[PDB]
């Protein structure tokens, strides 16, 4: 309902797959009128980048390794293989009718 | 188990190019042939067997006595990493195999040592079981190895000609680059084939017995040009020439940025169609492959410029118009469209357009509840102009609340519907076609300026070839280039240096060969039309010349005239009568200097003069009689063409299309018949001027004058006289053929013409001058001649006093014309000319049939037998249009030639009337001297006249006086002149010296001794004195 | 595709003001879509308004937009201000950089 963002964990074993999830309240129509869900990656360093929107369209730099999905009010991000560099905080956010509210993000570590 | 000189080819290597029987003909063709006198490498096994390059075709030959050469291996890598073919005669049969063979480094045939194993075989064939020159041709084309063979007994590279025959067309599928021989455990030769043109000569049994290598030298080229193995004499134009460009001058503007296409095609937000937006692209490199070689687009359609051509072009500006429409609107974004979007929201010009690009946005712009952010207009008081926007939103009133509407509608874009209702992003790229210095160019590299020489060039999208030179033109700062009267660039501003360069064409012109006949010598000189020979010579040595011949050179015999330059003719500082004209006052000829072709200044005539005096006269004291021969055409061949047979012979489909050209076919048949008809009118008007037939007398010697060679001989099988028989002996189409051409017979046959001619000579020989005027008179020949002398102004008595000499000169003159006519080749050149032109016109008409005029075939049955009617009609109509022009051209040219023939016939008819049927008094019409008589003779296609001419001979000088003084009176001569002879004054005739006593009865009185300037005192004889 | 460049870090004592600005590597006239996001010290991202909009924040933050020269000024600068914002481009791929203002005694 409020984008808490699932707990800050995933398997940290290198080379293994992972799934990151979030929760909201409704079909999320965007101020431009389209349904939207946004996935951003906050690197451990200087800045965020946009990965996926509306669990379907993927942005340059992450079309082969990352994939969006979900149903109802429960949405996810799939990482095909968590390939060593895939660290940082992955956020699901309401880039919709809602006033750009972000959850806590999922902390990703690889060990 | 594997173990791991140069000769002149002469005229060898001709092979039959096809499987078609031909005979009695010269066939021209282009194929890979061994060039004549090419270089062929000698190898010996006495063991030179390296890998030898194939170069797309090999001439291989060997001389044998012990079966040393067994075969060949053709391939590339000569190992098992690539396909290769082994062709071996194993003394049993011929074995051909194509495989990735494990070939030997040191092979032989004894044990067979060619290969150890074989893999991935594509072809295998075993043939039937089986001092010497064996010749082979190995040609490679489309996966096939074409092999020709032949044989000649030898004793040794032998010189000669040996036509080779085909043996194999092997479907091997191998890309062959080199080869080796297979030798037995001899000598051989290898040459290379080239795509030269040959003229092949077939004998009466269809064997090729000779040939011309069309590129060997300028004479060989001439032999192809006129389709002959022999040339007679003169200037023959055979081709043209040009200088081939050396470097490439490419100059693009200093544009280093990259065009922002993402900003046009990948933007998050697009405008609605009623309110579309435009953005400008400038000062950048446009790689257009980014929009083209990866598909996102459902629509990628360009007008004017194909999409693939965009990277080669520069534009002044590029503009991108963008908007969102539905799928059923995308089709309206085009030139020539109507509809709500095309008419009220976005109008394109009905002019060249750049590119209209579009893609589906169902998952971007459409929504599950309906996206209503996109709008379009449906109500407007009028349509938009190209690229006009009208975003006004005011109430619309159809009549200028009931019937008050808002002009905008919307697009309810949903994700639940089909394609015609899905949203599309449409981008239109407008390219401005270089109206200002380019700002947008493709990813090209530039080069430097190569000046004052023939180069290829490319400036900022402007291309061509030529010579770039700096110039004085002063362009305005906004002008990039200029043009001459024709639509061609005259000069261009350089995009990096801003200098102005004029563009001259590269040198070119016609090529003609000066030649004596080939019966004298195969020596020629070449004339290059309208060029500076500095460049011609340079292009020959620095070979950049086309055409150029393989065995040809430029010597020191090079000079230039206004007619172009000659190479090979020796300039001389003398002069002579013109033999073969070059032009601009200079002629070529073949003379001894050991002979050579020389170029000399024309002589105008003999340099001689006559002294001027105020008191003298020259008077001929003797004379001679000679006979002049004059030749002129009267008629030409009466050709006829069957229009339908020529164009649509035996074709229903063609004939039905031919009918759509209406009256054309009938008019051709009619016009040509009309021409043929006038050929009989001309013949009749020239010869049938005889009122009645006159008979040939039994006596042919009248007064000493022998007419037996002019008149028909009653003891011969013919009715022609000796001279006429000689004229006739001295000088495709049906007479049916498939081409519809034929030649019709004349109305008046050869016997009728000879009969008229004989009646006319026989008659004027005894009829006097009234032969064709009224009743014939019976006049002794000698008197008739006396009157013809009297008619010149020579006193009548001269004929009788000198009758023996006059008759003897006449006879001799007849023998002289027979000798001249009998042994020469040029006397009847005018009649040969009308014959040759007929043949050339018909040969041209027939050759045109083989042109396909763009059709798949020249033969209607090669279209119809393998093509559906719909396409066949396309191919047939193309072929018909061409043939209609061929026939129309033929008739038109035949028609103007007919007019020239009529003019000649009219002259002949006039001449018959004034020279034969009477005595002409006009100057230089019936001969060069004074006219006496003439005799027509029958000739093929024309008339030959013999004119009997009186010519004054040796003259004597006399002192003269215009008048004489006698007893105070001024006496003048009545007919003659006064002359001073051995110490006495006499009166004479101007054309013949026969002095008479000056008397009162051969003079008259006018005025007196004090009023005439330049007179003398004299005595005038008065007969009265002795009577007194 | 489109990158943004924004000013670097700054240090102020409470009071007075600081200004922040950025620019886009674009051409012609695309509009708006120059947004700002705050990253509080250990919390998630916070929206600071779309251009020139105002939402769940105070009057200290003042919006202006021209090459997309975008501005967001902070009047009456206070201690609760660190990693104050990132410029976010809303075009094509969408993109962020980040600045920093530290306020201390
Ligand atoms: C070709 O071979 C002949 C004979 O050895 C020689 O005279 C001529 O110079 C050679 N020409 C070429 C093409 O090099
Ligand atoms: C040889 O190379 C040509 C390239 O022009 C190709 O078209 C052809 O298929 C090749 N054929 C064989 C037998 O390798
Ligand atoms: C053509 O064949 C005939 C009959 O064999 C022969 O007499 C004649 O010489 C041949 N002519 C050629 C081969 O030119
Ligand atoms: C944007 O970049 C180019 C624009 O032609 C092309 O790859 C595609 O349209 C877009 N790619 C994405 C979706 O990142
Ligand atoms: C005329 O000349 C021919 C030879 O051309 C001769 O045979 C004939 O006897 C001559 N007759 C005469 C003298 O009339």
């Amino acid at each position: 309902v409020v984008m808490t963002q699932s707990p800050l964990s995933l398997s940290v074993t290198p080379g293994q797959p992972a799934s990151i999830s979030c929760k909201s309240s409704q079909t999320l129509l965007h101020s431009d009128g389209q349904t939207s869900f946004y996935w951003y990656l906050q690197k451990p360093g200087q800045s965020p980048q946009l990965l996926i929107y509306d669990i379907s369209s993927r942005f340059s730099g992450v079309p082969d390794r990352f994939s969006g999905s979900g149903s109802g009010t429960d949405f996810t991000l799939k990482i095909s293989r968590v390939e060593a560099e895939d660290v940082g905080v992955y956020y699901c956010m309401q880039g919709t009718q809602f006033p750009w509210t972000f959850g806590q993000g999922t902390k990703v570590e690889i060990k | 188990r594997c173990t791991t000189t140069q000769h002149t080819s002469s005229m060898r290597g001709v092979y039959y190019p096809d499987e078609i029987f031909r005979s009695d003909t010269l066939y021209l063709t282009q194929d890979l042939f061994l060039p004549f006198y090419s270089n062929v490498t000698g190898f010996h096994t006495i063991f030179g067997n390296p890998v030898i390059p194939f170069k797309d075709g090999i001439y291989f030959a060997a001389t044998e006595k012990s079966n040393v050469v067994r075969g060949w291996v053709f391939g590339s890598t000569m190992n098992n990493k690539s396909q290769s073919v082994i062709i071996i005669n194993n003394s049993t049969n011929v074995v051909i195999r194509a495989c990735n063979f494990e070939l030997c480094d040191n092979p032989f045939f004894a044990h067979t040592m060619i290969f150890d194993n074989a893999f991935n075989c594509t072809f295998e064939y075993i043939s039937d079981a089986f001092k010497h020159l064996r010749e082979f041709v190995f040609k490679n084309k489309d996966g096939f190895l074409y092999v020709y063979k032949g044989y000649q007994p030898i004793d040794v590279l032998p010189s000669g000609f040996n036509t080779l025959k085909p043996i194999f067309k092997l479907p091997l599928g191998i890309n062959i680059t080199n080869f080796r021989a297979i030798l037995t455990a001899a000598a051989y030769f290898v040459g290379y084939l080239k795509p030269t043109t040959f003229m092949l000569k077939y004998d009466e049994n269809g064997t090729i017995t000779d040939a011309v290598d069309c590129s060997q030298n300028p004479l060989a080229e001439l032999k192809c040009s006129v389709k002959s193995f022999e040339i007679d004499k003169g200037i023959y134009q055979t081709s043209n020439f040009r200088v081939v460009p050396s470097g490439d001058v490419v100059r693009f503007p200093n544009i280093t940025n990259l065009c922002p296409f993402g900003e046009v095609f990948n933007a998050t937000k697009f405008p609605s169609v009623y309110a579309w937006e435009r953005k400008k692209i400038s000062n950048c490199v446009a790689d257009y492959s980014v929009l083209y070689n990866s598909t996102f687009f459902s629509t990628f359609k360009c007008y004017g410029v194909s999409a693939t051509k965009l990277n080669d072009l520069c534009f002044s500006n590029v503009y991108a118009d963008s908007f969102v429409v539905k799928g059923d609107d995308v089709r309206q974004i085009a030139p020539g469209q109507t509809g709500v979007i095309a008419d009220y929201n976005y109008k394109l010009p009905d002019d060249f357009m750049g590119c209209v690009l579009a893609w589906n946005t169902r998952n971007i712009d459409a929504t599950s509840t309906g996206n209503y952010n996109y709008k379009y207009r449906y109500l407007r008081h009028g349509k938009l102009r190209p690229f006009e926007r009208d975003i006004s939103n005011v109430p619309f009133s159809p009549d200028g609340a009931l019937n008050c509407y808002w002009p905008l509608n919307d697009y309810g874009f949903y994700t639940t519907t089909g394609i015609g209702y899905q949203p599309y992003r449409v981008v239109v790229l407008s390219f401005e076609l270089l109206n200002a210095p380019a700002t947008v160019c493709g990813p090209k590299l530039s080069t430097d300026l190569i000046k004052n020489q023939c180069v290829n060039f490319n400036f900022n999208g402007l291309t061509g070839t030529g010579v770039l030179t700096p110039s004085s033109k002063r362009f305005q700062p906004f002008q990039q280039f200029g043009r001459d009267v024709s639509d061609f660039t005259d000069s261009v501003r350089d995009p990096k240096t801003s200098e102005i360069l004029d563009i001259s064409p590269c040198s070119f012109g016609g090529v003609s060969v000066i030649t004596p006949g080939t019966n004298a010598s195969s020596e020629v000189a070449v004339l290059y039309q309208d060029v500076n020979c500095t460049d011609v010579s340079t292009a020959i040595h620095a070979d950049q010349l086309t055409p150029a011949w393989r065995i040809y050179s430029t010597g020191n015999n090079v000079f230039q005239t206004q007619a172009g330059c000659l190479i090979g003719a020796e300039h001389v500082d003398t002069s002579y009568e013109c033999d073969i004209p070059i032009g601009a006052g200079i002629c070529a000829s073949y003379h001894t200097v050991q002979k050579s072709i020389v170029a000399y200044t024309m002589s105008l005539g003999a340099d001689s003069s006559i002294a001027y005096s105020n008191n003298t006269i020259a008077i001929p004291t003797n004379f001679s009689i000679s006979i002049t021969t004059e030749v002129m055409p009267v008629s030409m061949a009466k050709t006829s063409v069957d229009c339908n047979m020529y164009i649509c012979g035996d074709s229903t489909e063609c004939a039905n299309l031919l009918l759509q050209y209406g009256s054309f076919c009938t008019q051709l048949n009619r016009a040509l018949s009309g021409i043929a008809a006038e050929q009989d009118r001309n013949t009749r008007e020239v010869f049938a001027q005889v009122k009645q037939m006159y008979k040939t007398p039994t006596l042919k010697y009248f007064g000493g004058f022998n007419f037996s060679q002019i008149l028909p001989d009653p003891l011969k099988p013919t009715k022609r006289s000796f001279i006429e028989d000689l004229l006739f002996n001295k000088v495709q189409y049906g007479e049916q053929k498939f081409n519809g051409l034929t030649v019709l017979p004349p109305l008046l046959t050869d016997d009728m013409i000879a009969a008229y001619t004989a009646a006319l000579v026989s008659g004027t020989a005894t009829a006097g001058w009234t032969f064709g005027a009224g009743a014939a008179l019976q006049i002794p020949f000698a008197m008739q001649m006396a009157y013809r002398f009297n008619g010149i102004g020579v006193t009548q008595n001269v004929l009788y006093e000198n009758q023996k000499q006059i008759a003897n000169q006449f006879n001799k003159a007849i023998s002289q014309i027979q000798e001249s006519l009998t042994t020469t080749s040029t006397a009847l050149g005018k009649l040969q000319d009308v014959v040759n032109q007929n043949a050339q016109a018909l040969n041209t008409l027939v050759k045109q049939l083989s042109s396909n005029f763009g059709a798949i075939s020249s033969v209607l049955n090669d279209i119809l037998s393998r093509l559906d009617k719909v396409e066949a009609e396309v191919q047939i109509d193309r072929l018909i249009t061409g043939r209609l022009q061929s026939l129309q051209t033929y008739v038109t040219q035949q028609l103007i030639r007919a007019a020239e023939i009529r003019a000649s016939a009219n002259l002949a008819a006039t001449k018959m009337s004034e020279c034969v049927l009477g005595q002409s008094k006009r100057v230089d019409f019936c001969g060069k001297g004074y006219h006496l008589m003439s005799f027509p003779q029958a000739a093929p296609h024309g008339v030959v006249f013999l004119h009997v001419t009186y010519v004054p001979s040796q003259e004597r000088n006399f002192t003269t006086a215009p008048a004489i003084c006698h007893e105070g009176k001024a006496y003048f001569p009545r007919e003659g002149v006064f002359v001073f002879n051995g110490t006495s004054w006499f009166i004479t005739q101007r054309n013949f010296f026969s002095p008479q006593i000056i008397t009162t009865d051969n003079t008259f009185v006018s005025g007196n001794c004090d009023v005439v300037i330049g007179i003398i005192n004299n005595t005038v004889y008065d007969p009265l004195q002795p009577e007194l | 595709q489109v990158q943004l460049v924004q000013s670097g870090s700054e240090l102020k004592k409470p009071g007075a003001s600081v200004t922040v600005s950025c620019k886009a590597s674009g051409y012609s006239f695309p509009t708006h879509a120059m947004n700002w996001v705050r990253q509080a010290p250990g919390q998630g991202l916070e929206w600071m308004g779309w251009i020139p909009t105002y939402a769940g924040f105070t009057g200290r933050f003042v919006f202006s937009l021209d090459v997309s020269t975008a501005y967001l000024q902070i009047s009456s600068l206070k201690a609760d201000d660190t990693a104050v914002y990132y410029c976010a481009r809303g075009h094509v791929l969408e993109w962020f950089q980040g600045t920093l203002v530290t306020v201390s005694s």
